[PDB]
RNA sequence: GACCGAUAGUGAACCAGUACCGUGAGGGAAAGGUGAAAAGCACCCCGGAAGGGGAGUGAAAGAGAUCCUGAAACCGUGUGCCUACAAGUAGUCAGAGCCCGUUAACGGGUGAUGGCGUGCCUUUUGUAGAAUGAACCGGCGAGUUACGAUCUCGUGCAAGGUU
RNA sequence: UAUCCUUGGGAGUCAGACUGCGAGUGAUAAUCCGUAGUCGAAAGGGAAACAGCCCAGACCGCCAGCUAAGGUCCCAAAG
RNA sequence: AACAGUGGUAGGAGAGCGUUCUAAGGGCUGUGAAGCCAGACCGGAAGGACUGGUGGAGCGCUUAGAAGUGAGAAUGCCGGU
């Protein structure tokens, strides 16, 4: 702004005798490099909701899949390797082309590090999951063990 | 038609303009007669542009003289030097050394 | 006294309209000089009408 | 969508007395004739009046005392030049002026105006020279 | 963020001076001259707009007007007779037929002289 | 050759030309026909006191139209009062067939 | 990084606390872009040279050394219409004649004649002013953020609400 | 005839001008108060030009008609 | 539909047009993108398309969000003339 400009102090010249503008600074903000008026200042964006419109808005995510049986629930998920080809080819047997998100209870290091590298597929815990996570990719697979302990949380 | 360009010769325009309003759409030696009589600073390069034009026109495109007129001639205005010159008083003025293109184009009547 | 306003092109253009210069006076080549100037020498070899001089 | 006229136009050629009548009586009539005013294909910018003939122009008339008193002033653009007739010496000696001033101030200003005003000719006498032409007599209907 | 704020002003700057086009002098082609003029050109439409409305209704009636004195009528006695004898809505403008076709006219005047005594 | 009278206004219609005249509510490719026959010319000569008794005029629609735009400026100086608007007109284009007298 | 992109961002994207100014403390700039690759124009002509016209390289030479793009102010060359009897905030409405032919539309350019018509902003009871301000063009340039107070609207719960 | 009250949220304005009508002054030679209007914030028509006088309140288009103040010999429409 | 209304400075209220960045979908470009130039096209305004030339590699549409958000005047600052 006006005050950290390095240079300034003085009037530019006396500017007198002649009857030019009274000018007063070399960084006023009219000036070619002078100050900037208001503009941005560093500060956070981030504040808080009520407990309960937290867990209302989850519920409603959740439920909405089911409506339209885009949730897919397995008995439980096993990869012996961690091996990418693996995990396409798990995909590829069900109906899953497009972005889809993995929920396992617990937390399984093979599954995350096969799937860790497909475009599409976002592996998370029962404890992590998310409003914007569920409602951006479109289908949700979920493991039983995680369906049980997510209707305990909630 | 051939063409001749002279650039940024140290020449104010307005000045050579002059000259120029005499040999347009003349004949080559009455133009060429014509910028030999007229005591002024513009005939010397004007008259090389004129015979370089000439000289163009009768190598590469195998043209013939005594049949060529002045199509085309102009004068147009380039890059200025700006100098300055101390006045009374302890004040400054602005001079201005202005350099102009010169075109040519002569072609068969 | 300085001007009261700036003048236009139209009044500038028409201001300039008698400055202009004349076309000299054009006659014979002397002794096959170069198309010399009324009263005077023949460009090539000062020549009056092949009256060579200087 | 009416219709204006353009140089496809026919002007005749009258011949009035200017014996007995008085000044501005025959002079705004002249005047409407002049501009065209007589005639269904009028129109304001472009010229479709008639001729005008005046003969015997000496023997105008007017009421009153005017005759000793209606004074024609004009200046010079000169410091103090102000020069004065009475109508008495512009009737015996300049007779057709003061009917082209009389005529000349009831007809309207800019190029239009003074382009109509040359259709007017005036002669003091009873003989005029236009022959060829065929003046028709016109009477003054007011 | 920060907005340049380049290729807005020259969009609308350049049509004012299409308006413009066929101005005298400087008024063509500087813009602060040719968004005064253009602004005074708005209003000299508005006000002529309606005075058209009231400047051929001047012309009929001087035509109508030679037409009538042709037949020994004045304009306010034509008038008069056709507004009495029966009405014959007829506009100034379909009245001017006397520079057309006299004949009919003079059928008109004959009508409302009949009536007018 | 007739004096008609449509739209608030009057007109002289002969048959064989094309008028625009005010919206008529009709959908083009119809026909219109016009009752307020003021005058009749040609030959006889006609003349109904408000208009002529049983003369009707033919007429049929191809086109229906708005004109040219035209734009309304208004200001008032030294007081920051303007207003801008657009207006374009609508008209009806119409043949006559048959006087009809 | 819902930060800037060469008048922005450090004064400084470049030999910058440099050039320059002052005895001294001290003040303090302007200045980025050939091409993928120098393949940076052998050779011929005019010219004292600079600068041009051919030939050649290259996709492009109208990319040839301040070299991507190249707006406005300002300066010129050619041409269709008008102009030497005319009084002018020069525009708008009506309108002959002449020249063209479009995003085909009750088309485009010019314009003799007629009517009307005292620029823009600021301030004042009131401005055409002989009250202030602007030579012209281009870029930059003015109601925000933090914490409290009160009111309207929306959502969750409700004699409870909430970290 | 459709305006009025209460509560709550935002304002701007703070000792204007002229012309009629009734009282008191300088010296009824610029003033004072009460009352009404217009301009301020209002274009159009008439007073030759003329914020305050007379008529009258502009959403836009039309080459349609009737009137107000004021007018009808020519400028300039109408006896 | 039928009635009624639409001059306006300081001010109060409402509905909208444009610029840069971010999030998802949908899709245009070397068969020529952004920018610049011209035109007799379209909306009630702010404004938006369509053809042709130049340009030589990046841009836009629909729904939301955030603002260094729109210039004719400060005897404004810088540059060019």
């Amino acid at each position: 702004n006006r005050s950290e400009v390095r240079g300034g102090g003085r009037k530019p010249w006396r500017q007198k005798g002649t009857g030019r503008a009274r000018q007063g600074s070399i960084r006023s903000p009219q000036w070619r490099g002078g100050g900037v008026v208001f503009g941005p200042t560093p500060r956070s964006y981030s504040y808080k909701l009520p407990k309960k419109v937290r867990r209302l808005a989850i519920k409603s995510v959740l439920s909405s899949k089911v409506i339209d049986n885009n949730i897919i629930v397995l008995e439980d998920l096993t990869l012996d390797t961690a091996k990418t080809k693996e995990m396409a080819a798990i995909l590829k047997g069900l109906s899953v082309e497009k972005k889809a998100l993995i929920v396992t209870a617990d937390a399984n290091e093979a599954v995350a590090l096969s799937a860790r590298n497909i475009p599409g597929v976002t592996v998370v815990e029962a404890n992590g999951i998310n409003v914007l996570d569920v409602v951006n990719h479109e289908k949700l697979l979920i493991t039983k063990a995680a369906v049980e302990k997510v209707e305990e949380v909630l | 038609q051939a063409k001749a360009v002279a650039r940024t010769v140290r020449i104010a325009p307005r000045k050579a303009r002059l000259v120029m309003d005499l040999i347009r759409g003349k004949q080559v030696g009455e133009a060429v007669s014509i910028l030999n009589l007229t005591p002024r600073a513009a005939s010397p390069i004007i008259e090389k542009v004129l015979k370089s034009a000439i000289a163009n026109a009768e190598h590469n495109y195998e043209m013939d003289a005594n049949n060529l007129v002045i199509s085309q001639a102009f004068v147009d205005e380039g890059p200025t030097l700006k100098r300055f010159r101390p006045r009374a008083m302890g004040r400054a003025s602005q001079i201005n050394k202005r350099t102009s293109h010169i075109t040519i184009v002569v072609s068969e009547k | 006294a300085v001007p009261f306003r700036r003048t236009s092109k139209m009044k500038k253009r028409l201001r300039r309209t008698h400055f202009k210069l004349n076309v000299p006076g054009m006659t014979e080549c002397p002794s096959c000089g170069e198309m010399k100037l009324s009263h005077r020498v023949c460009k090539a070899c000062g020549s009056y009408n092949g009256k060579d001089i200087n | 969508t009416p219709m204006a006229n353009a140089s496809t136009i026919e002007r005749k050629w009258l011949v009035v007395d200017a014996a007995g009548k008085t000044l501005g009586r025959l002079s705004s009539e002249v005047a409407a004739i002049l501009r065209g005013k007589h005639k269904p294909t009028y129109t304001p910018h472009v010229d479709t009046g008639d001729h005008v003939i005046i003969i015997n122009a000496e023997k105008i008339e007017l009421t009153g005392k005017k005759l000793t008193d209606k004074i024609y002033y004009r200046h010079t653009q000169h410091p103090g030049g102000l020069k004065s007739r009475t109508a008495l010496e512009m009737r015996t000696n300049y007779p057709e002026k003061m009917l082209e001033l009389a005529i000349k101030g009831m007809l309207p200003k800019g190029s239009l105006g003074r382009q109509m005003f040359k259709k007017l000719n005036v002669y003091r006498g009873s003989e005029h020279p236009h022959e060829a032409q065929k003046p028709e007599v016109y009477e003054l209907r007011g | 963020p920060r907005v340049k704020g380049g290729t807005v002003t020259r969009k609308r700057r350049k049509k004012v001076l299409k308006l413009a086009k066929g101005y005298f002098g400087s008024k063509h082609t500087l813009y602060k001259v040719a968004n005064q003029q253009v602004m005074k050109s708005g209003n000299y439409a508005f006000r002529d707009r309606r005075q058209k409305k009231r400047d051929f209704r001047k012309l009929w009636i001087t035509r109508i007007n030679a037409a009538a004195r042709m037949n020994g009528l004045s304009y306010s006695r034509l008038m008069h007779g056709l507004k009495l004898s029966g009405i014959e809505v007829n506009r100034k403008m379909l009245a001017d037929l006397a520079v057309n076709d006299l004949t009919a006219f003079n059928q008109l005047a004959d009508a409302a002289k009949a009536q007018l005594n | 050759y007739a004096i008609i009278k449509t739209g608030g206004k009057q007109i002289k219609v002969e048959e064989g030309q094309t008028v625009y005249i005010e919206k008529l509510a009709a959908e083009a490719g119809e026909t219109v026909t016009f009752e307020d026959v003021l005058f009749v010319g040609g030959d006889n000569v006609k003349v109904g006191n408000p208009t002529v008794e049983g003369a009707t005029v033919t007429a049929k629609v191809e086109k229906q139209g708005r004109a040219k735009k035209i734009t309304v400026f208004r200001y008032k100086p030294k007081k920051n009062v303007h207003k801008k608007q657009g207006h374009r007109q609508p008209y009806t284009k119409v043949t006559i067939e048959k006087i009809n007298a």
